[PDB]
């Protein structure tokens, strides 16, 4: 084994597929869709904020 | 999302009502545990409903 | 009253009669540089 | 995760059927709305692994 | 298949006793339900020390709660992995303890004791192989104290061969709370002598101060406390649930640890224990992870191995690690600390490894310590026994429900015998 | 049927009845629950640690 | 007033007196003994008392 | 569960019940007609009432509750007026002739007419519990209702119900303020006859009380509902164990174990703390030491006895709220390395505490600030033996000359029951006196 | 006039267990075993027969009003502790007292 | 000894991102306790003042 074994070779963001991956509710494996940058906290300080 | 240690345990401080259900109690001369239907402050429990 | 003044305690809280003995003996000098009734209290300050 | 997003529309959907100046936007309503919408992103990454 | 019967009273026993069950049961995967949801077969094995068989996949304690009142055992019900436990092991009163030892024990533990041992009796009888029982309780109370003692005498009568552990959280040096405690711990360890196979004295003093100094902790809570000494329940106990190395189960520890049967107050301590900002500045070695088992500060009983002897020293530890590693830290640490242990027993070390470290961890580690620094304990709950005892307070209520002054001089002539006892063997020396 | 006159007697003007608090205001939130910065938010290295 | 501080100063060195007799217990087993330091210092106690 | 049964006897008993009930009503979220304000689900669904409140088949709170008194002005202002549905009107009880200040009036005359209905009534509840905890009899040292059949009830109750909790709030006779005029007479006539028949009472006066408002709460001229609001805020931290959860519970039949170290000396003190206002709450960082330290304080104790002048025998600090146990032990820590707080040589275990997770509620248009934290101090000490002394200088005062005795006489009671009854006190005062040392 | 035990079930029917906080009566637990043919001992009117053992108890039982209570009650302190002799021999005589007049007034 | 080394790093960056989730945890209930004092005090100065009371 070239790791551990209690780790994983592959990540959180490694896990794809090897054959043709299904279509399942719009959602593919391997695809990321929108990186969606827009979810950075609103780290200001302001009411409403994080 | 801590795994379950000592030092890594943390409380609710906005928690405002703290009562006691009296889920345990008697009867005419018995003993009658009886199922809790609610839990501290007065929300409904999450475990058997 | 003197009437009330003679009255021995209702309780006995000390086993043996010589060691109430030897306690209010040097109690009833305790009770100089004290502070209230009975010489129960701190002993004031300076 | 199904259940919840069914509370949170039936709440908002009963409390849209209250009087005149009781249609309030209540600090309630707000959270109820961001529910609906964690809800969903929830469902979402759980598809993406059911996937 | 060996089992443990836990017994758990008092509204302390019942708090630690919870938090000690939920530990376990998120070790072993058990969820809220009560069903296994856990990922390997080994948490799945060896279930039924602690569990039964209930519905399928659900798994139940094999707790019994006691209380002369309904307190905290309503809390526990209606708080967090409070529905696992079989609603008919709860045996409750109406009446209250009041934090008398007469109350817990003659007149008004008397009601209940028929039941408590109907309940331990038939969850006894369902074990193939009982191996012991566990009581959680605190000798300052009455339910804890009067209650738990009457249980150990009569569990001790009907099962005379199984090992008897109690925790029994013992007085504070530095405030009470409780203000006839001296009274409740003399008359409990009174019994506690003569009944249990081994007793973990623990100090909520030291509680404080390993949170404060060990684990910075602004905001300890009794909640850390009882996971602390959860902790030290499932590291003592780990060795039965999973397979290691080197295996130590409850019969050997007591075994291993009392030379005399009159002395098996130990001091449980629980490693690595670290400030929350400190884990990047250490490194975890079996060498910090033994020093910092035998450090001074890191037990859960007050008083000081500096002022004592240690007559004989337990360690479990837990994790993937090197059994030569763990006899030449052993070995160092005894060397170095040769003032510290009894001349005339060699290896005053009893090893244990267990391969299945808590969650979140790589290593940890159970000390448990039979010293003779335990008289420091003994000798304060004597004087603060006999500095009221020689004025008779608080103990018209003790008369008034009816037991004799020769039972408090009998306790207090057995604690001194304890005491003297411990000293003998701190200061005798092998030739 | 009340009884309109309990502003002369010292009982009914310190008994009057008002409704309770409830000490936090609906728009308190608890930033505990935020989630975390994404240095610390990674993925468990250890998988299999039986 | 001078007489209750001259007291006060008597009680303070009756409490130095048994700190002393606490610090010279500490003292490691092997020197112990009866000292004539430790006769003054019952002579002292004895006197201070008087 | 944990039922209690609270006796509120005399004018200041029925008075401090109405500011009582009216915080018990705003904790459990009663209304003033005993019923929730949701439905049986939401806003409640729990039993923690069952303490003091009883539920009808309908889901209707009535409290369990007794109100006594001999004249009728009082308990028919009860019978109309904001709590008119909440009180159940048995539980009512009032007579024609009140005692008029007269501890024979109220033990042998009219108080001896009514004790038959009153017991009725108190057994009717106490069958109604399930588990009951004490009796929480709330009374004065005053005079009529409050000494004659307070003590009558409670030698009845000692005859029948065996040694239950009986705990007294009784309101002692200030050390210069005094309404009454015969409040000396019969307070020793009340303390010598309830010596034997009780368990604990705590004991809380007005004038240490009426100087705490002046000093810490600012309202230069406060007034007896301000004074029942303090005095229902000690009792509700009090009972507070055997309602919310909490760290360490603390039951009634603890108190008298914790609290009683010799028979006859059984008359603890108490104290609220931070009893302050909001202007001057905003300047503070109320924290465990802090409010330990203000009950430590020789100036917010709520019974004019300076802590200064005896010793310490027990020490209930009843903590409430946010209250962590680490710093209530580093708190009474540095209170036992403290000079001024004085504790006697047999009691090297002189504290008992209890912790109870629920904040101090208040009271809308009340006195105090709403704090996170609270502390009932309640303790045993020598230092009421001043009072005690005090008092028994008042009664030699008005017994040299023997005026104010041919009332007692010729409406019933024997004059030798003023000298036992003397004696007793002095018996009493030597009591103390021994245990002091 | 017959509470003969229930055996498993004593633990149950307990007056502080059936919400009675009042002292309870003490019957006659574990009944005993006789050999049969029990004397009549009687007539058909209600009477006790001659040379019959009769009670000296009152035939309308024990039972005082609020009206004929003694002035003084003793406190039932059950303890006599820390307690002087005076107070244990002055407990003891309104004890005797108690005693002597609710046995004069039930006869 | 390469496999061994990467589970002892493995087992201390899991701790290294547990305490530090832990001590981020701690100062955001200690601006929450901040948070409860201020609203605490503005709910005194709103409900509470002298005008108000009975
Ligand atoms: N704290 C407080 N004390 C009160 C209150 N009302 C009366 N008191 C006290 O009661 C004493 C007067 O005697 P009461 O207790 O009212 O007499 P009573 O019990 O009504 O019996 P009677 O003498 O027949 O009227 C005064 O000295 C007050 O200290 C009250 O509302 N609050
Ligand atoms: N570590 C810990 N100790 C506790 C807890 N609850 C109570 N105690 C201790 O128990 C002692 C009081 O005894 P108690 O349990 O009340 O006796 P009981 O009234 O008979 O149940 C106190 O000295 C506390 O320090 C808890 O949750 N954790
Ligand atoms: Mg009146």
């Amino acid at each position: 084994r070239p790791l551990p074994y209690e780790c994983t070779l592959t990540s959180r963001e490694t896990i794809r597929p090897r054959t043709e991956p299904p279509e399942v509710d719009g959602h593919i494996s391997g695809v990321k869709h929108v990186p969606s940058q827009w979810d950075v906290p609103n780290l200001s300080g302001k009411p409403g904020a994080a | 999302a801590l795994p379950f240690l000592p030092g890594n345990s943390f409380t609710d401080p906005t928690q405002r009502k703290f009562h006691r259900s009296q889920s345990l109690g008697y009867k005419n001369g018995y003993a009658l545990p009886a199922r809790p239907e609610v839990g501290i402050g007065g929300e409904p429990l999450e475990v058997n409903q | 009253m003197s009437r009330f003044s003679r009255q021995l305690p209702h309780l006995e809280t000390f086993r043996s009669p010589n060691a109430h003995h030897e306690a209010f003996a040097h109690h009833a000098t305790d009770c100089t540089a004290r502070t209230g009734t009975f010489g129960h209290g701190i002993y004031e300050s300076a | 995760k199904e259940a919840p997003m069914k509370v949170a529309q039936t709440r908002l959907d009963h409390r849209t059927h209250r009087p005149n100046v009781e249609l309030c936007r209540d600090p309630a309503q707000y959270r109820m709305v961001q529910e609906v919408g964690e809800i969903q992103d929830s469902i979402d990454k759980l598809q993406q692994k059911l996937a | 298949m060996r089992e443990i019967v836990h017994m758990q009273a008092g509204q302390c026993g019942n708090q630690i006793g919870a938090k000690f069950w939920e530990v376990i049961s998120d070790e072993h995967g058990i969820d809220p339900t009560g069903t296994y949801h856990g990922d390997s077969d080994l948490q799945l094995e060896r279930i039924n020390v602690y569990y039964n068989e209930a519905t399928g996949g659900k798994y139940v304690p094999r707790a019994v709660l006691v209380d002369l009142e309904p307190g905290t055992m309503d809390s526990v019900r209606s708080g967090p992995f409070g529905q696992i436990f079989r609603p008919d092991n709860f045996v409750f009163g109406q009446s209250g303890a009041g934090n008398n030892w007469a109350k817990g024990h003659y007149t008004e533990g008397a009601e209940l004791v028929d039941s408590v041992l109907d309940v331990v009796r038939k969850e006894a009888e369902s074990c193939d192989c009982l191996q012991g029982f566990q009581l959680t309780h605190s000798l300052g109370g009455g339910t804890g104290s009067g209650m738990g003692t009457l249980l150990i005498s009569k569990i001790r009568e009907e099962y005379p061969d199984r090992i008897m552990n109690t925790f029994s959280v013992v007085p504070s040096p530095k405030v009470s709370d409780t203000v006839v405690e001296p009274y409740n711990a003399t008359l409990s360890v009174h019994q506690l002598v003569e009944n249990t196979d081994e007793t973990y004295c623990i100090d909520n003093e030291a509680l404080y101060d390993i949170c404060f100094r060990t684990l910075k902790l602004t905001t300890p809570t009794y909640g850390d406390l009882n996971h602390l000494v959860s902790a030290t329940m499932s590291g003592v106990t780990t060795c039965l649930r999973f397979p290691g190395q080197l295996n130590a189960d409850l019969r050997k520890l007591a075994v291993n640890m009392v030379p005399f049967p009159r002395l098996h107050f130990f001091m449980p301590g629980f490693a690595p224990l670290t400030s929350r900002g400190s884990q990047q500045y250490r490194a975890l070695t079996v060498p910090e992870l033994t020093q910092q088992m035998f450090d001074a500060k890191n037990m859960m009983a007050a008083c000081d191995p500096r002022h004592g002897r240690y007559l004989t020293v337990a360690a479990i530890f837990r994790g993937r690690m090197s059994m030569k590693e763990v006899d030449e830290q052993m070995l160092n640490v005894q060397n170095k600390n040769s003032s510290y242990f009894v001349e005339w027993i060699p290896n005053n070390v009893k090893t244990a490894v267990c391969d299945i470290p808590p969650r979140g961890l790589k290593m940890s580690a159970t000390f448990i310590g039979n010293s003779t620094a335990i008289q420091e304990l003994f000798k304060r709950i004597s004087e603060q026994f006999t500095a009221m005892f020689r004025r008779k307070a608080f103990l018209h209520w003790y008369t008034g429900e009816g037991m004799d002054e020769m039972e408090f001089t009998e306790a207090e002539s057995n604690m001194n015998d304890l005491v003297s006892e411990y000293q003998q063997y701190q200061d005798a020396t092998a030739e | 049927d009340r009884r309109f006159d309990l502003h002369q007697t010292s009982s009914g003007r310190g008994l009057d009845y008002r409704p309770e608090y409830y000490f936090p205001a609906s728009d308190f939130k608890t930033t505990i629950n935020n989630p975390l910065p994404p240095q610390l938010a990674k993925q468990d290295e250890i998988i299999k640690p039986f | 007033e001078a007489l209750e501080k001259q007291l006060e100063h008597i009680r303070k060195d009756i409490a130095l007196n048994k700190m002393s007799t606490e610090i010279r217990c500490t003292r490691p087993s092997r020197e112990r003994g009866r000292d004539g330091a430790d006769n003054v210092m019952e002579k002292e106690f004895r006197h201070l008392h008087q | 569960m944990r039922e209690c049964i609270s006796i509120h006897v005399g004018q200041a008993g029925v008075q401090i019940g109405n500011a009582c009930w009216e915080l018990y009503c705003l904790e459990h979220g009663i209304q003033p007609d005993g019923q929730m304000p949701s439905d049986k689900t939401i806003g409640g669904g729990d039993d923690s009432f069952n303490t003091f409140f009883s539920e009808t088949g309908a889901g209707k709170h009535v409290p369990r509750a007794v109100f006594v008194d001999l004249e009728p002005t009082v308990v028919d202002e009860v019978r109309t007026g904001t709590y008119r549905q909440l009180f159940h009107p048995e539980q009512l009880i009032t007579g024609k002739e009140d005692a008029a200040n007269n501890y024979a009036r109220g033990h042998y005359t009219i108080g001896k007419e009514i004790v038959d209905l009153v017991l009725d009534r108190i057994r009717k509840l106490a069958d109604q519990c399930t588990g009951l905890q004490g009796f929480l009899i709330f009374h004065s040292f005053g005079g009529g209702t409050g000494s004659g059949f307070a003590s009558l009830l409670m030698e009845r109750l000692s005859v029948d119900y065996g040694k239950k909790s009986k705990l007294e709030f009784a309101i002692y006779p200030a050390p210069q303020i005094s309404t009454a005029v015969v409040e000396p007479y019969n307070t020793i006539l009340t303390t010598h006859t309830t010596l034997e028949h009780s368990d604990c009472a705590f004991m809380v006066d007005n004038e240490a009380i009426y100087d705490i408002c002046r000093r810490n709460l600012d309202i230069e001229r406060p007034t007896y509902t301000n004074l029942n609001r303090l005095i229902a805020q000690i009792v509700s931290s009090i009972t507070a164990s055997l309602r919310f959860d909490g760290a360490l519970n603390v039951d009634l039949t603890e108190f008298q174990t914790n609290l009683v170290p010799y028979p006859r000396i059984h008359f603890p003190l108490a104290t609220y703390a931070p009893v302050i206002s909001a202007e001057k709450a905003y300047h503070e960082q109320l924290s465990v030491a802090e409010i330990t330290n203000a009950c430590f304080e020789p100036a917010n104790q709520m019974v004019k006895c300076d802590p200064r002048h005896g010793k310490y025998m027990a020490c209930c600090m009843l903590y409430r709220g946010d209250v962590v146990p680490k710093d209530v032990n580093a708190a009474i820590a540095t209170i036992k390395t403290k000079r001024t707080i004085q504790f006697v040589d047999w009691c090297p275990t002189g504290f008992k505490v209890g912790i109870n997770y629920q904040p101090p509620t208040v009271v809308p248009g009340g006195d105090l600030a709403k704090v996170q934290r609270a502390v009932c101090m309640l303790s045993n000490t020598t230092a009421i033996a001043e009072a005690w002394a005090r008092l028994d200088h008042k009664f030699d005062l008005m017994y040299a000359k023997r005026a104010f005795v041919h009332w007692y006489v010729g409406e019933g009671m024997e004059e030798g029951e003023f000298s036992e009854a003397r004696e007793d006190l002095a018996a009493l005062e030597k009591d103390y006196e021994e245990v002091g040392v | 006039s017959s509470h003969f035990s229930a055996n498993q079930y004593k633990q149950a029917f307990d007056s502080r267990r059936l919400q009675n906080s009042q002292i309870p009566q003490t019957y006659k637990e574990r009944p005993s075993s006789y050999e049969g043919f029990t004397q009549i001992i009687a007539n058909d009117r209600g009477h006790l027969k001659q040379g019959v053992p009769r009670s000296k108890d009152s035939p309308w039982g024990g039972f005082v009003g609020t009206w004929e209570m003694p002035k003084k009650i003793p406190g039932n302190v059950t303890t006599y502790m820390s307690r002087g002799d005076p107070a244990i021999d002055n407990i003891q005589k309104t004890r005797a007292e108690h005693n002597e007049y609710m046995r004069q007034a039930v006869s | 000894e390469q496999r061994e080394n990467d589970r002892e790093e493995a087992f201390a960056s899991d701790m290294i991102r547990n305490d530090k989730i832990s001590e981020l945890l701690q100062r955001r209930q200690e601006q929450d306790i901040r948070n409860l004092n201020s609203a605490m005090n503005e709910f005194r100065d709103l409900h509470q003042q002298p005008e108000g009371r009975r």
